[PDB]
Formats: structure tokens, C-alpha cells, sequence
């Protein structure tokens, strides 16, 4: 539930 | 107005997507990545502006600040004068499908069985029931809860690969786009219908539309409905009439996602798009039919109606809906 993966 | 340029996941769907770019005149043009992943990257970069996704990929496209803009809207349930465009859209039903002549297969005794799912983080395929595995076991070891897979889009040398089979010569076993021959909804009931799998995650539709004739394709061209069953969550089995009483879930509709800045262009090119070449458009099928591949559901979903507008100019997590996100979210907590 935080940031984007790349 | 400016070009949109579309973002195709493999060479089968870069091949459709330079067919519409031709008959679109360049009005869209063409990108393509190896998969939805690497097209979610391209669209980040503003190297393409847009493709239409699964729930599962909407989750790591919206945590990057891509947004919907459009979705899949199928032939409707119940009566409605509202066009296409404007009908609300549906959300699909996520089953567990087996065969019948598989006499003790229920829910409850999946452990160590062969599973076909859609590709990893897809909804059908993966989040709803790996998430509802996870949840029941308690144990986010589930890698090594069936005996063997095929799951596109994970290790490649892993019991979640073992059974995927790759392309036409055996290469790109396991990568998630349609080369490998059991990915997405078609691939994963394909690796069922064969027996490669004991149970295939997939959606209610792709039952029907692959059995009794609905497709020519050989390897399912002589499927019967009647030798196939739903597990439903309770742990009884039936028939695939019953989906609305034996889903997992219900899904959100794929949906076209793309750069906040680009959305009310990529809305707009769309819309006139499909009155060109969408069901019962212009020029479809005489010249180009963009929800048409074969079964192959390449770019779109072969079923798709139209897309549609989305109501209250949704955030991703609006369109996914709390608790999906919820269920997603959880599920990653194990990775
Ligand atoms: C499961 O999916 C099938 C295939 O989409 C649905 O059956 C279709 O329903 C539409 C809308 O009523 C019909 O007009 C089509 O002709 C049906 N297709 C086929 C091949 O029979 C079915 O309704 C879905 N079941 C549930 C519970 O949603
Ligand atoms: C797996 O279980 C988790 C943990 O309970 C579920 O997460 C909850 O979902 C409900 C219903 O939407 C929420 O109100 C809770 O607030 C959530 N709990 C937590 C701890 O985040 C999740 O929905 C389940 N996964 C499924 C059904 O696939
Ligand atoms: C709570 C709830 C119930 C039904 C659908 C949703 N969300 C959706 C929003 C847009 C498109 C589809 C859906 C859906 O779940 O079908 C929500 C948040
Ligand atoms: C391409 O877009 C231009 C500009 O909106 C429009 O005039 C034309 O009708 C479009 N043609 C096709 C074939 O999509
Ligand atoms: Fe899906
Ligand atoms: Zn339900
Ligand atoms: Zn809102």
C-alpha cells in the first residue's frame, strides 16, 4: 500500500 | 488533436495493434513491450499513452499515477435503452474451473493439484484466488501450495512455471504475454481443457465462449460445456450455469489506463475509434474490428460491447473499489 514498483 | 500511440503486450497484439494503426490513417500508432509491466513503463515515460488492462495491472499502473480513462463494457445481463457508452459497466464473475470426470476436486482439497491461472497479479488469474489462499491457509507460502503451475509472468525455473509450455518452438515458456500457449483467460482454460492443470482461474465467460462450439479454435472446438464444473467457496461443485451462485469474486472490467495529462485525448481518439471499428461501426468488419482476434482476445477482450464512460471521474481505487485494493494490498504484503 505504498509507492510504484518501478 | 495528436496522435495516441498504443501500447501492444507481445508481437501478436503489435500485429493487430499496426493493422488498426493503418486504418486509423495514424490516427493511432504503435508500441510494443514484452509485457503489461514493461508497457506500464512505456506509458510512464510518455514513450506510449495507453492500453487497456486487467484490475491486477490497473493496481501497479494506478500506484504510478496512471489513471483510467475507458472500460470494457460486454454484452449486459439485463435489459437496458441506454447505449453502450453510457450503460454502468458489469464487473465479470472470477470462478475456479475443473473437470467434471475430476471427481474429487473441490475448494478444499486444491493443495498440491496443478493449477492454470491467467498470469501473476491479474484478478481472476491470481489476486482473488491466491489472496483467498493466503487468507485461508495462513501462510503466505504460496508458491508451494499447488504441486506445479503455469502462472505466466513468474520465475521461469519454479513449480509456479513448470507447466507452461512457450510459444511455437518451446521459447518463452512462461512469459506473460499471448506467445506463451497457456496465457490469459483463452491459454489458462486451454491448459485445463488438456489436463495439463487440475483447476483453471479464469472468468465465467471464458467458459461459454470456449466450449459447444462458440470457438473454432482445435483445441477447443470439441469442448462440452458438461464436462466442466465450478468449485464454489463452500466446497461444492457445479455446473457452469450456476457462476452467479460459484464465483470467487466479482472484477472489475479491464479498462483503458493512461498519463493523467493524456486521458481526455486517449478518451477522445477512442470514442471516435470505435465508432469506426468497434461493434457495429463503420467499418467493421469490412475493413478492421477492434474487439475482434480470433478468441485470442489481443489488445481488448473479444467479448468486449464497447467501451465505455466511466461515471464520477474515478481514481483507480475508486474504479477497483476498496475492498479489491484492500485485497490486493494484503496479498502483497507476502512478496
Ligand atoms: C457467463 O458467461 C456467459 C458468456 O458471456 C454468459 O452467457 C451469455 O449471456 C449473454 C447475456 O445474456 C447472452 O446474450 C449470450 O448469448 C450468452 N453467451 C453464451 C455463449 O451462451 C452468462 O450469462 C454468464 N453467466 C453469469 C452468471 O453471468
Ligand atoms: C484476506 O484477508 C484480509 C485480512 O482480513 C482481507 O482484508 C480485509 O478486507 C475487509 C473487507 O473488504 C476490510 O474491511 C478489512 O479492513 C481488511 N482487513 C485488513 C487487515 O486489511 C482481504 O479482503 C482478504 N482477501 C481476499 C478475500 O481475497
Ligand atoms: C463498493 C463497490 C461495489 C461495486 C463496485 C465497486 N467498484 C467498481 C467501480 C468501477 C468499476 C467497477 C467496479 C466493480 O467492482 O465492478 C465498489 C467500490
Ligand atoms: C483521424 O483523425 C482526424 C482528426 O480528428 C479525423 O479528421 C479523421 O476522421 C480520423 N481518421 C480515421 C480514419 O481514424
Ligand atoms: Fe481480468
Ligand atoms: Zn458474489
Ligand atoms: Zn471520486
Amino acid at each position: 500500500l505504498e509507492a510504484c514498483a518501478f | 488533436y495528436t496522435r495516441v500511440v498504443w501500447c501492444a503486450v507481445g508481437p501478436e497484439e503489435q500485429k493487430k495493434c499496426q493493422q488498426w494503426s493503418q486504418q486509423s490513417g495514424q490516427n493511432v500508432t504503435c508500441a510494443t513491450a514484452s509485457t503489461t509491466d514493461d508497457c506500464i513503463v512505456l506509458v510512464l515515460k510518455g514513450e506510449a499513452d495507453a492500453l487497456n488492462l486487467d484490475g491486477g495491472y490497473i493496481y501497479t499502473a494506478g500506484k504510478c499515477g496512471l489513471v483510467p480513462v475507458l472500460a470494457e463494457n460486454r454484452k449486459s445481463s439485463k435489459h437496458s435503452s441506454l447505449d453502450c457508452v453510457l450503460r454502468p459497466t458489469e464487473g465479470y464473475l472470477a470462478v475456479a474451473v475443473v473437470k467434471k470426470a475430476n471427481e474429487g476436486l473441490t475448494w478444499n482439497s486444491l493443495k498440491d493439484k496443478k493449477s492454470c491461472h491467467t498470469a501473476v497479479d491479474r484478478t481472476a488469474g491470481w489476486n482473488i484466488p491466491m489472496g483467498l489462499i493466503v487468507n485461508q491457509t495462513g501462510s503466505c507460502a504460496f508458491d508451494e501450495f499447488f504441486s506445479q503451475s503455469c502462472a505466466p509472468g513468474a520465475d521461469p525455473k519454479s513449480r509456479l512455471c513448470a507447466l507452461c509450455a512457450g510459444d511455437d518452438q518451446g521459447l518463452d515458456k512462461c512469459v506473460p504475454n499471448s506467445k506463451e500457449k497457456y496465457y490469459g483467460y483463452t491459454g489458462a482454460f486451454r491448459c485445463l481443457a488438456e489436463d495439463v492443470g487440475d483447476v483453471a482461474f479464469v472468468k465465467n465467460d471464458t467458459v461459454w465462449e470456449n466450449t459447444n462450439g462458440e470457438s473454432t479454435a482445435d483445441w477447443a472446438k470439441n469442448l462440452k460445456r458438461e464436462d466442466f464444473r465450478l468449485l464454489c467457496l463452500d466446497g461444492t461443485r457445479k455446473p457452469v450455469t450456476e457462476a452467479q451462485s460459484c464465483h470467487l469474486a466479482v472484477a472489475p472490467n479491464h479498462a483503458v489506463v493512461s498519463r493523467s495529462d493524456r486521458a481526455a485525448h486517449v478518451e477522445q481518439v477512442l470514442l471516435h475509434q470505435q465508432a469506426l471499428f468497434g461493434k457495429n461501426g463503420k467499418n467493421c468488419p469490412d475493413k478492421f474490428c477492434l474487439f475482434k482476434s480470433e478468441t485470442k482476445n489481443l489488445l481488448f477482450n473479444d467479448n468486449t460491447e464497447c467501451l465505455a464512460k466511466l461515471g464520477g471521474r474515478p481514481t483507480y481505487e475508486e474504479y477497483l473499489g476498496t475492498e479489491y485494493v484492500t485485497a490486493i494490498a494484503n496479498l502483497k504484503k507476502c512478496s
